[PDB]
RNA sequence: GUUUCAAAGGCCUAAUUUUCUAGGCCACCAUCGAAAGGGAAUCCGGUUAAUAUUCCGGAACCUGGAUAUGGAUUCUUCAC
RNA sequence: UGAAAAUCCACAGGAAGGAAUAGUUUUCAUGCCAGGUCGUACUGAUAACCGCAGCAGGUCUCCAAGGUGAACAGCCUCUA
RNA sequence: AUUCAAUUAAGCGGAGCUGGAAUUCAUUUUCCACGUUCUAGCAUUCAAAGUCCUAUACGGGCUGAUCCGGGUUGAAGACAU
RNA sequence: GUAUUCCAGGGGGCAUGCCUGUUUGAGCGUCAUU
């Protein structure tokens, strides 16, 4: 048959993300001695709604410590900030909201967000809306301490490591109903194009596994081995579980 | 021993003598001779009834122009060949294909008397 | 090709930063600059006479 | 003294912007150079078998220069004075007629690789001297198990550019003796027997021993560090 | 693939008053892409069988070159 | 939550340079010279475009008077 | 070796100052710290000090900013590729 | 045309890879001499 719209999207020629009106890389500053060592003052001066993004952005001024210049950086806004603030990022920054630590010097049961899983990544674990981690533990021989994702699976990250404190900005997006099928339309029009999405029982048995027929079923098994190859793998794939689960996840 | 004192944490390309040509035998052999001249550029005088009307009140004379003609070039031409000054060159491509310019002299020579003395009327 | 008296107008920061603006940094750069002197009268006053005290407790 | 002020400046991390400081050590090279200085490295941390680990046994530097003291005498001709003897030659053979004996006998140093061989097989060479930096170490690798076997003395030198300077070339490889003016045999002897005590009469002991293994600044005191540790609790 | 695990340059002032040499600063980077996006500055009246904000008459304006007259500024000075 | 860059200006900053028997200013008043190359006719549709063609088909825009009436509705006039 | 990440490849690793002290008591014996946190300012052309001279006009050496090794730094590693 | 720098005119030139040589250079890659 065809190629199915599943193995179609890699190609990259329509599903692609729209940045025209993306602001830029919400990333970290840059390692080495200032933040290594001692601490760096930075002043907040706007906060941007960033176009399809669930996360108000800042942009804080920083001084170059080796030129007469002033660098500007990305930071996601935690819930909290405020422009005309100032931010302390490094090892002997203090512990408030907005300021920049590494892992190691910061107590159990803490909470931070847009956390390295390296050092020098400049940001990865908990940037969306409304999501933060928590530290747990801690180890002397070996630097690195125990942390829990907003998922629930806990990771060993390194101590060296940065993490920005506070909750994410914007929370409880997701609470209020879309109504209307043109809300929807507008929040995947500054994203992709992933939306009108027809159901595969619904095509032809070219198109797509399951179609075909002259009731519309399924016709075999939805749970779809690991082990398998780009085609087939339409329906639930390497599932443990199946139906209506109850409370605990 | 005793290292170069360097600030920059870079390492560019030194500049070097770069040395200008100096050649054992030209490519050319011989100049080539004046491509555009006087007489090449300005061709002929056009001789339409519509141009006799324009000498006459305008104080203006009408040429056929080769192509790969600027107005500095024009201008030069007309002063060269006829010992005229110029005032002003306006110049059009043809449809058929074929530059026209159109040249107004000053208030001291009359184009009614050079027209006469070149040719046509 | 204007004459920079429409451009500007004859001030400090003139015709780039508005006149209370100017007003309240000079307020700011004057009054931090009187507390970066009491800094030193701290810590100039404490920290030599910390050397009197901390020889107390070996006497 | 009344007008002039002092002004301190401060370079505590965040104050001040930082001064101008040599930093050499943080360069970011070309590539070419990257090759060379980490190719020295590469071969002294691997271990090195005993044949290629003898060339670092190098003659010292006192007694190399008496060396090269003698072999600036019996260097070869320059091209001017070959050009001297054979206007004396054109001029002898037609008033006189005299080849083989006429513009004397030359005592001369022996060069080239293949030349040198051969006087090394035959047993003529009496003193031997070989370059420690050749490109290909498999061209000159094998000249020190030739010598022990024909019981010749021979002895390691730094430079290849040294050898070639004494017989007007850039680079010479090797360069031995065979043929020496009985006035200047004293002096030769003497140079033999301080040779032959490093080199020759030690073959059988530079033959068993490994060299390399040898790890960097950061390694050192890394084990230095662990070792005193643990042990000396 | 288009700034990369490349030794990737072009911008100002004298020196010298042969017009060729000296000062310097600064530095992740070709080039094509819109006659509806961005964008230095022109209007009225007349005239032809057929052209005009484009020729003629009269009144303006911009950019790039050159440059000297008036005015302003100056015993403590780059205006009050 | 509704483009980018060329491009032009302003401020901070004090580099260097200047007088009185004379010197600085061309971000102002006047005055001088120069402004290349290619396009420019007419049609834009029940006859100049595409549809075998002078084919009731199809094809992106601007200006827009009087009366009736809620009205760029329908019906009747003026200019062309 | 091979693999991964970052920067215009600035402050890596080890000793030394002053440390302030440490309590067997000052030590060639170890731990232990390093210049900024009310405020939407400001921080750039290398200054004081001493040393000489350019003959003190205008500015040269050594410090201010300690020294020694030139492994840019961190993962990972004889597994993986 | 008032002209080292601006404007125009007449004439001659400026691609890439690779080879042989020439002149400036870069690297504690490395040798001898103060």
């Amino acid at each position: 048959g065809r190629v199915i719209r599943n193995q179609r999207k890699g190609a990259g020629s329509i599903f692609t993300s729209h940045t025209r009106l993306r602001q830029g890389a919400a990333k970290l500053r840059n390692l080495d001695y200032a933040e290594r060592h001692g601490y760096i003052r930075g002043v907040v001066k706007q906060i941007v709604h960033d176009a399809g993004r669930g996360a108000p952005l800042a942009k804080v001024v920083f001084r170059d410590p080796y030129k007469y210049k002033l660098r500007e950086e990305t930071f996601i806004a935690n819930e909290g900030l405020h422009t005309g603030q100032f931010i302390y990022a490094g090892k002997k920054a203090s512990l408030n909201v907005g300021n920049v630590l590494p892992l190691g010097s910061v107590p159990e049961g803490t909470i931070i967000s847009n956390v390295e899983e390296r050092p020098g990544d400049r940001g990865a674990l908990a940037r969306a809306s409304g999501n933060y981690v928590i530290v747990i533990g801690h180890n002397p021989e070996d630097n690195k301490t125990r942390v829990r994702l907003p998922s629930g699976a806990k990771k060993i990250i390194s101590s060296d490591a940065r993490g920005v404190i506070g909750v994410v900005a914007g929370g409880g997006r997701i609470d209020k109903p879309l109504l209307k099928a043109g809300r929807a339309f507008h929040k995947y029009r500054v994203k992709r194009n992933s939306w009108p999405k027809t159901r595969g029982v619904a095509m032809n048995p070219v198109d797509h596994p399951h179609g075909g027929g002259n009731h519309q079923h399924i016709g075999k098994a939805s749970t779809i081995s690991r082990g398998a190859v780009s085609g087939q793998k339409a329906g639930l794939i390497a599932a443990r579980r199946t139906g209506l689960l109850r409370g605990s996840q | 021993k005793a290292l170069k004192v360097r600030t920059s944490a870079s390492f560019r390309l030194p500049k070097t003598l770069k040395l200008a040509r100096s050649p054992k035998y030209a490519t050319k052999a011989v100049p080539h001779y004046n491509r555009l001249d006087s007489y090449k550029v300005i061709e002929q005088p056009i001789t339409s009834e519509t141009a006799m009307k324009k000498v006459e009140d305008g104080n203006t004379l009408v040429f056929k122009v080769s192509l790969k003609a600027n107005k500095y070039q024009i201008k030069k031409a007309v002063k060269e060949l006829y010992e005229v000054d110029v005032l002003s060159v306006n110049t059009l491509v043809r449809p058929n294909g074929t530059k026209k310019a159109y040249v107004r002299l000053t208030a001291d020579f009359d184009a009614l008397d050079i027209a006469n003395r070149i040719g046509y009327i | 090709t204007v004459s920079r008296t429409k451009k500007t107008v004859s001030r400090a920061y003139g015709g780039s930063k508005s006149a209370n603006a100017v007003k309240e940094r000079i307020v700011r750069a004057f009054l931090i600059e009187e507390q970066k002197i009491v800094k030193r009268v701290i810590k100039e006053q404490t920290e030599a006479a910390k050397k009197a005290e901390k020889k107390d407790a070996k006497k | 003294n009344p007008l002039t002020k002092s002004s301190p400046r401060n370079f505590g991390i965040g104050q001040a912007i930082q001064p101008k400081r040599n930093l050499s050590r943080y360069v970011k090279w070309p590539e070419y150079v990257r090759l060379q200085r980490q190719k020295k490295i590469l071969s002294i941390r691997l271990k090195v078998p005993p044949s290629i680990a003898q060339f670092q046994n190098t003659l010292d530097r006192n007694t190399a220069a008496e060396t090269f003291k003698l072999l600036k005498k019996y260097s070869p001709e320059t091209a001017a004075e070959k050009k001297e003897r054979l206007t004396k030659e054109a001029a002898a053979i037609a008033e006189g007629k005299t080849k083989q004996e006429a513009s004397p006998k030359p005592y001369v140093v022996k060069y080239g690789l293949n030349h040198v061989v051969s006087l090394i097989e035959n047993k003529k060479a009496k003193l031997v001297l070989i370059a420690n930096d050749v490109d290909p170490i498999e061209l000159v690798i094998f000249l020190p198990a030739l010598c022990k076997k024909m019981g010749v003395p021979y002895a390691i030198v730094k430079g290849k550019a040294r050898l070639g300077t004494l017989v007007n070339q850039k680079t010479s490889a090797v360069a031995a003796l065979t043929e020496v003016r009985e006035e200047d045999e004293a002096a030769l002897a003497k140079l033999v027997s301080t040779i032959n005590a490093n080199y020759l009469e030690k073959y059988e002991d530079s033959k068993k021993h490994w060299g390399g293994g040898i790890m960097g600044q950061k390694a050192q005191k890394k084990i230095e560090k662990r070792a005193k540790a643990a042990e000396s609790a």
